[PDB]
RNA sequence: CGUGGAAGUCUGUUAGAGUUGGUGUCCUACAAUACCCUCUCGUGAUCUAUGUGUAGGGGUGAAAGGCCCAUCGAGUCCGGCA
RNA sequence: GCGAAAGCCAAGGCCUGUCGGGAGCAACCAACGUUAGGGAAUUCGGCAAGUUAGUCCCGUACCUUCGGAAGAAGGGAUGCC
RNA sequence: GGUCUUAAGGUAGCGUAGUACCUUGCCGCAUCAGUAGCGGCUUGCAUGAAUGGAUUAACCAGAGCUUCACUGUCCCAACGUUGGGCCCGGUGAACUGUACAUUCCAGUGCGGAGUCUGGAGACACCCAGGGGGAAGCAAAGACCCUAUGGA
RNA sequence: CGAGUGGCUUGCUACCUCGAUGUCGGUUCCCUCCAUCCUGCCCGUGCAGAAGCGGGCAAGGGUGAGGUUGUUCGCCUAUUAAAGGAGGUCGUGAGCUGGGUUUAGACCGUCGUGAGACAGGUCGGCUGCUAUCUACUGGGUGUGUAGGUGUCUGACAAGAACGACCGUAUAGUACGAGAGGAACUACGGUUGGUGGCCACUGGUGUACCGGUUGUUCGAGAGAGCACGUGCCGGGUAGCCACGCCACACGGGGUAAGAGCUGAACGCAUCUAAGCUCGAAACCCACUUGGAAAAGAGACACCGCCGAGGUCCCGCGUACAAGACGCGGUCGAUAGACUCGGGGUGUGCGCGUCGAGGUAACGAGACGUUAAGCCCACGAGCACUAACAGACCAA
C-alpha cells in the first residue's frame, strides 16, 4: 500500500486509516502524515513529500 | 457502604526486592515423556519487530489468512555443557552426589570459573551409575554456559554459567545421552532443543527501575481532585487500621521496583533460524547489529536489551503445538522514526 | 457475543452524547448503559465500536426525545486495530437505534459503518450503504 | 443631528486603598497575622502625611462588645497584697 | 500602545532578596508545562484549572423606576508589501 | 357554637417560606434517575402589614438551581520543567527524655499492656521511606457537673 | 407459647479516661467474620421442559456506575453472574476532606417583661509538630557457621494468579398438546484481577528543526529577553497506556451429598469396622523468596605463597549513600572522526521573476537545494582516554 498522503510504501503493520464522514478512506503511513493533513497542507506543496518530489 | 475492590498488586511475586542473580534460575522442570534431552537454552535479549504470519490455528475464522504479530529477537548462539552433576535421592530433598567434566574448555570460561586441571571423568561416572544402582539417583543436569564472546552487541566475555537439567527416557539412557554430550565440548544448539512453533517458557531478570513510590510499583491511586492539591499526591490513605498495631507487610508502599526474576509462560517460538533476516535498519536501539544464530519469540520477554534470557519447554501449555509457522514477511524498518 | 475481530479501544463512557446514525427522528444519543458490562470501582463504564448499548434520546423529534431505547456503536474516534495491524478510527462516534431482535429501529443508516460491526449486528450490515 | 461633559457612574494591578477564594505555601515561619495567584474599590460618605483633641465604668464606635501601643464583656503600671 | 499598562531597552544601580560542591539528579514534596478518546462521570459545591479576550463593522431579547438592561446574545473583519 | 378568656379575633397580601413539625407534603417542569431547583396547590406545628406587608428595574468577591461553552475535577494516569529531596565541604539549633526497651499473638489487669502470664518470633549495627502503635508530641478540658468561685 | 446465640441497633450502668485517647459522613489502604448476594457441588419441590421456590456444604474470587440528600440510612435509574451483611477505638484527621453537629457575626419562627432561650430552620465561620522508640517496605555494613570461584539444595515463607461472563456448534434437538425450550462436550471472544514488554497505535519529549509577534544588538546575517520553551507547527531516543504479550490441564484427600459391602438386630440399614465417589473450597501442581535452617547445608574445581579479592581506570543490562553488572591493549569500555539509521522541511549568498514606483525601493515567488541544521541509536575505526600502580589474602 501507498501512503494517500505523502505516497511512499506503508510499512506492513503500521499506519492508521482514517474514513471521512462520506465514507471516503485515507490510509496515513504515521502521524507526521495525519498531522499535515489537518493542518490543510496539501502534499503537493511539501517538498519532501514523495507526491511533490 | 463502600464499594469493594481487588487490592492494589499480587502478593505473589515478593518480597519485591533485587534479584540474586542477573542469570535466571528455573525453579521447576518439563516432564520426562519423550526421547532424553536437554531441558532448556538461553540468549541474549536483541530487540524487536513485527512479523506476518500465516494464521495457524484450526478453531480460527482466519485460518489460512495473514496476521501481523508482534516478535522479540534473541541472539541464541551455540552453548557449552561443560559437565554432568548427578543428585542423589536423600531424606532431606534432592543433592548434588558428583559431577563429570571435560578437556575442552572455552578460551575465555576462566573469566569466571576455576576451570579444572585434575578432574577424575571415569572414577565420578562410576559413582554416579553406583548410585543409580543403589536406586538413589535423583536426577540429572548439565552445567551450561553461553558463548557472549559470540555475540558482538553484548560486551560481556564472561560466560553465563546456568544449570539445565536433562529428562527424556529411562535414566540410564538419559545418563548415557547426557554423558556423550558433555564428552565431544558440551556443543549443543536452540535446533538441539527447540522446534519453531512450540511454546517456550521464558525466564529472566526485569528492567531495573531502582526505588518507586506505591503508585508506580503496587498500581495504587493517586490522590484524586481536591485531596490531590493539599499536600499529598502518590501516598496511600493510610499504613493499616488502629489495631493490630503494626504495618502489616501487605500494604503497598514504596521500594525497590525491577530488576525481579520472571518466568513468562507459553511464549510461542514463531521462528528460529541464523543470519540477519530479521535486523533492523539502524541497529536495535542500544544493541547493535544481529547477523547470526536467533529466535523469534512471541510478544515480550522480561529484561532490557542485552540481558540473558533463559528458555525451557512450556511446563503448562495450554495449545497444541502447530509447527513450524509461514512466514510471510518480517519487518526490518528502522526502529527510530 | 461472538468475536469482533478487531482491538477496541473504549472511545465512550457512560453519560457521553453520540450521534445517532439513521433516520428515526432521533438526532443525538446519551450513553446510560453497556450491555454485558461490569467494571470496577471508581470506573466509568466504557463502550466502543461493536458494542450494544442502553441509550437515552436527547436530541430530535418529540415522540423519540427523552426515550430509553437499545442501539448498537456503529463508529468511533478512538482508534481500533485490525488483525494485520493496522488502525482504523472515524470521523465521529455514532450509533445505530435497535429492537429486541436486534434490527434497526429506523429504515435508513446514515454515514459508513464498520465491517467488524456488520459482521456481528447483520440486519444493521444489510442496511449499510457504505462499509469501511 | 451636533455641541456640552454630568455621575457617592463604568473598565482599569495609574498611584493608592481594600481583602473574596485557593480552606494553596508557611505553621520551632521571612513573619507572635508572612508569601503567591485570584478578587473589590479606584472623583469620593475617597485615600494619605504631619499637627491636634477625647482616658478607663471613662473615650471612641456607619454597632463587630469593635478599638483605646501584640493587652479589652472594662487598658496598662505600681500599690492594697503574703 | 489608549496608557504613569505588558513586554524589551537606556541613563544610573546592582550580581548582598549573600553558603557552596556533586549525582540525566531515584522515591516523595513545592511551583508548573503537555496529555489520546470521553467531557463534571469528580465533589457538599466545577473547589482547582480552564474557556473568553484587544479594536472596527453588523446586530441585540425579557424586563424597566425609561436612566437602564447592553460589551446582552449572535455574526464578520484584523498581518505584510 | 349557630358567644368565652383577656381588648380585639387576622383585613390587602404573601404562604411547605432563610417562618411548615408532620416532610423527600401533592401535581407539574427538568433528568435514564432530581430529599435539590422552579411553578401551581396550600387547612399557615408556629405567615401578615413602619415588631412594616407585598413587590420590584438597577447593583452584588451575598445563598440555591438550570443550560451552552471549556477543561486532567473524574475515567486513569504518563512524560517533562524549575526548586528541594539524596551524596560531599562548612555552619549548626529545637521539640522531647521516670526507668528498662528486638517485638508478635492471645490472655490477665482500674474494664484500652513494648515491660504482668502463656506461647510464638528474635544475630548486631547502619541508610532511605511513608507515618500503623507508643490510648505519640504540643495545652492543669472550651463540653458537663461541683465550689455557700469571678465577671 | 417455650429455649437460646450474637454483641451490628437502642436502652441501662457509671468501672476507665476531664494536667484532653480530636466529631459525624465521606475518602484512601490493609486484614478479618459468615448468619452466603453471585460463582462451585448438592437435597427437596405444589421438580415435564425453560424459569423458579425452599434447603445443605462452602468465605477461593467477586459484589461495580450513577440522580436527590452532609447525610449513615434510604428513595430512584440504567447496567450486572450478583450488584450480601458485618468486625477491626461505630479500622483509618502525627493520611486527606470539612458538607453536617457544636464557639464568637446575622436573620426567621416560637417562647420570655428582659437579658436571652430553642434536642426549630437558615447564610458565614481556622485543621499545629523537623519521628526518639516500636512496626513494616526496600537498601547497606559486620559478626557467626570456619581460603576461594562457580553451580545447587529446600527447612520454611507469599500468591487469587487467576475469578466471572457472553457467543457458536450440540439444537430449534431432549422435554412439551402447544407456547416455550435445556445439558455433557468442543470451540471463539469479553470483563475484572495479575506479571511483564514498547515492534505497532497513542501521550510526553523546556533533545532537536521550522514559522512567527514585541523589543534590543544600526540594516542584513546571526543572536538575547518575553519564567524558568514568547507563542504556534512537527517531533528522535527513552519513559510510558489509551498500546502489545503471558497467567492450565491434571492429580490427591474431604464437606454437603450419592452409593457399595455390612453387623449390632437371622431381616433391614451408606456406618458402627471397611470401601467407591464427590465442591470455585483443602493439599500437590505453577510463580516468587529462601544457608542465619545454631542439625547454620550439598557438589565440583582452583588455591594455602599464593587461588582469589579490594583499591585504581573506562563505563552501564545497575543505582538516593552503600550495593550490583561489564570492559580494561591478549581491548571496541567511553569520546573524537566517517559512515549508516533518524528529526525537521528546503540554509546563507547569488540569479530570474515580482504588484507598483521616473528612479530609489519592494512584501513575496522560483532556482541553486531530498537543501541547511540537528540526534540521548548503530557500525566502522585504537586517533584520544581504559595509564601507572598499590594493598589484603588461607
Ligand atoms: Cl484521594
Ligand atoms: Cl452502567
Ligand atoms: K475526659
Ligand atoms: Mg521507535
Ligand atoms: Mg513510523
Ligand atoms: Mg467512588
Ligand atoms: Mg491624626
Ligand atoms: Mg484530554
Ligand atoms: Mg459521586
Ligand atoms: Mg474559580
Ligand atoms: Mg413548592
Ligand atoms: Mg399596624
Ligand atoms: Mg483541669
Ligand atoms: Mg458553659
Ligand atoms: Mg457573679
Ligand atoms: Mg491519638
Ligand atoms: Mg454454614
Ligand atoms: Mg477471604
Ligand atoms: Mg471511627
Ligand atoms: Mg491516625
Ligand atoms: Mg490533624
Ligand atoms: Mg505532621
Ligand atoms: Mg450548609
Ligand atoms: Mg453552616
Ligand atoms: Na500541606
Ligand atoms: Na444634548
Ligand atoms: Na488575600
Ligand atoms: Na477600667
Ligand atoms: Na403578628
Ligand atoms: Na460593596
Ligand atoms: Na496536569
Ligand atoms: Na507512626
Ligand atoms: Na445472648
Ligand atoms: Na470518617
Ligand atoms: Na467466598
Ligand atoms: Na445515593
Ligand atoms: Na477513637
Ligand atoms: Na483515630
Ligand atoms: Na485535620
Ligand atoms: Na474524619
Ligand atoms: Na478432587
Ligand atoms: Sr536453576
Ligand atoms: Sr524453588
Ligand atoms: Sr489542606
Ligand atoms: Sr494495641
Ligand atoms: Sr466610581
Ligand atoms: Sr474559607
Ligand atoms: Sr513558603
Ligand atoms: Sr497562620
Ligand atoms: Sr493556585
Ligand atoms: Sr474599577
Ligand atoms: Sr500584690
Ligand atoms: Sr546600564
Ligand atoms: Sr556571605
Ligand atoms: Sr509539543
Ligand atoms: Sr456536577
Ligand atoms: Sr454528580
Ligand atoms: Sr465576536
Ligand atoms: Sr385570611
Ligand atoms: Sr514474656
Ligand atoms: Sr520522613
Ligand atoms: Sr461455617
Ligand atoms: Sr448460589
Ligand atoms: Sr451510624
Ligand atoms: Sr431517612
Ligand atoms: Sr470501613
Ligand atoms: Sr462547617
Ligand atoms: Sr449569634
Ligand atoms: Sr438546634
Ligand atoms: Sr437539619
Ligand atoms: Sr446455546
Ligand atoms: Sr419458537
Ligand atoms: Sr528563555
Ligand atoms: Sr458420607
Ligand atoms: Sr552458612
Amino acid at each position: 500500500r501507498e501512503c494517500d498522503y505523502c505516497g511512499t510504501d506503508i510499512e506492513p503493520g503500521t499506519g492508521t486509516m482514517f474514513v471521512h464522514k462520506d465514507g471516503a478512506t485515507t490510509h496515513f503511513c504515521s502521524s507526521k502524515c495525519e498531522n499535515n493533513a489537518d493542518l490543510g497542507r496539501e502534499a503537493r506543496n511539501l517538498e519532501w513529500t514523495d507526491t511533490a518530489r | 457502604p463502600q464499594p469493594s475492590r481487588p487490592r492494589k498488586g499480587s502478593l505473589g511475586f515478593g518480597p519485591r526486592k533485587r534479584s540474586t542473580s542477573e542469570t535466571p534460575r528455573f525453579n521447576s522442570w518439563p516432564s520426562d515423556d519423550g526421547q532424553p534431552g536437554v531441558q532448556g537454552f538461553a540468549g541474549y535479549k536483541a530487540g524487536m519487530t513485527h512479523v506476518v504470519l500465516v494464521n495457524d490455528e484450526p478453531n480460527s475464522p482466519r485460518e489460512g489468512m495473514e496476521e501481523t504479530v508482534p516478535v522479540t529477537v534473541i541472539e541464541t548462539p551455540p552453548m557449552r555443557a561443560v559437565a554432568l552433576r548427578a543428585y542423589e535421592d536423600t531424606p532431606y530433598g534432592q543433592r548434588p552426589l558428583t559431577e563429570v567434566w571435560t578437556d575442552e574448555f572455552h578460551s575465555e570460561l576462566d573469566r569466571t570459573l576455576d576451570v579444572p586441571e585434575d578432574h577424575d571423568p571415569d572414577a565420578a561416572e562410576e559413582q554416579i551409575r553406583d548410585a543409580h544402582e543403589a536406586g538413589d539417583l535423583g536426577d540429572l543436569r548439565l552445567i551450561t554456559h553461553t558463548v557472549p564472546d559470540a555475540v558482538p552487541s553484548v560486551p560481556k566475555k564472561k560466560p553465563d554459567v546456568m544449570e539445565t537439567r536433562v529428562g527424556g527416557g529411562s535414566v540410564s539412557d538419559r545418563l548415557d545421552h547426557a554423558l556423550d554430550i558433555v564428552e565431544d565440548g558440551g556443543e549443543h544448539a536452540m535446533n538441539d532443543i527447540f522446534r519453531a512453533g512450540e511454546y517456550a517458557d521464558v525466564a529472566g531478570v526485569t528492567k531495573g527501575k531502582g526505588t518507586q513510590g506505591p503508585v508506580k510499583r503496587w498500581g495504587v491511586q493517586k490522590r484524586k481532585g481536591k485531596h490531590a492539591r493539599q499536600g499529598w499526591r502518590r501516598r496511600i490513605g493510610n499504613l493499616g487500621p488502629w489495631n493490630p498495631s503494626r504495618v502489616r507487610s501487605t500494604v503497598p508502599q514504596q521500594g525497590q521496583t525491577g530488576y525481579h526474576q520472571r518466568t513468562e509462560l507459553n511464549k510461542r517460538l514463531i521462528d528460529i533460524g541464523e543470519g540477519d533476516e530479521p535486523t533492523v535498519d539502524g541497529g536495535f536501539v542500544n544493541y547493535g547489529e544481529v547477523d547470526g544464530p536467533y529466535t523469534l519469540v512471541k510478544g515480550s520477554v522480561p529484561g532490557p536489551d542485552k540481558r540473558l534470557v533463559r528458555f525451557r519447554p512450556a511446563v503448562r501449555p495450554n495449545d497444541q503445538p502447530r509447527l513450524d509457522p509461514e512466514v510471510r514477511y518480517v519487518s526490518n524498518e528502522s526502529n527510530q522514526g | 457475543m461472538e468475536a469482533l475481530g478487531a482491538d477496541v479501544t473504549q472511545g465512550l463512557e457512560k453519560g457521553s452524547l453520540i450521534t445517532c446514525a439513521d433516520n428515526t427522528g432521533a438526532r443525538e444519543l446519551k450513553v446510560i448503559s453497556v450491555h454485558g458490562y461490569s467494571g470496577t470501582k471508581n470506573r466509568h463504564p466504557k463502550a466502543g465500536l461493536g458494542d450494544k448499548i442502553t441509550v437515552s434520546v436527547t436530541k430530535g423529534t418529540p415522540e423519540m426525545r427523552r426515550q430509553v431505547l437499545e442501539a448498537v456503536v456503529v463508529r468511533q474516534r478512538k482508534p481500533i486495530r485490525r488483525p494485520d495491524g493496522t488502525r482504523v478510527k472515524f470521523e465521529d462516534n455514532a450509533a445505530v437505534i435497535v429492537d429486541e431482535n436486534e434490527d434497526p429501529r429506523g429504515t435508513e443508516l446514515k454515514g459508513p459503518i464498520a465491517r467488524e460491526v456488520a459482521q456481528r449486528f447483520g440486519s444493521v450490515a444489510s442496511a449499510a450503504t457504505m462499509i469501511v
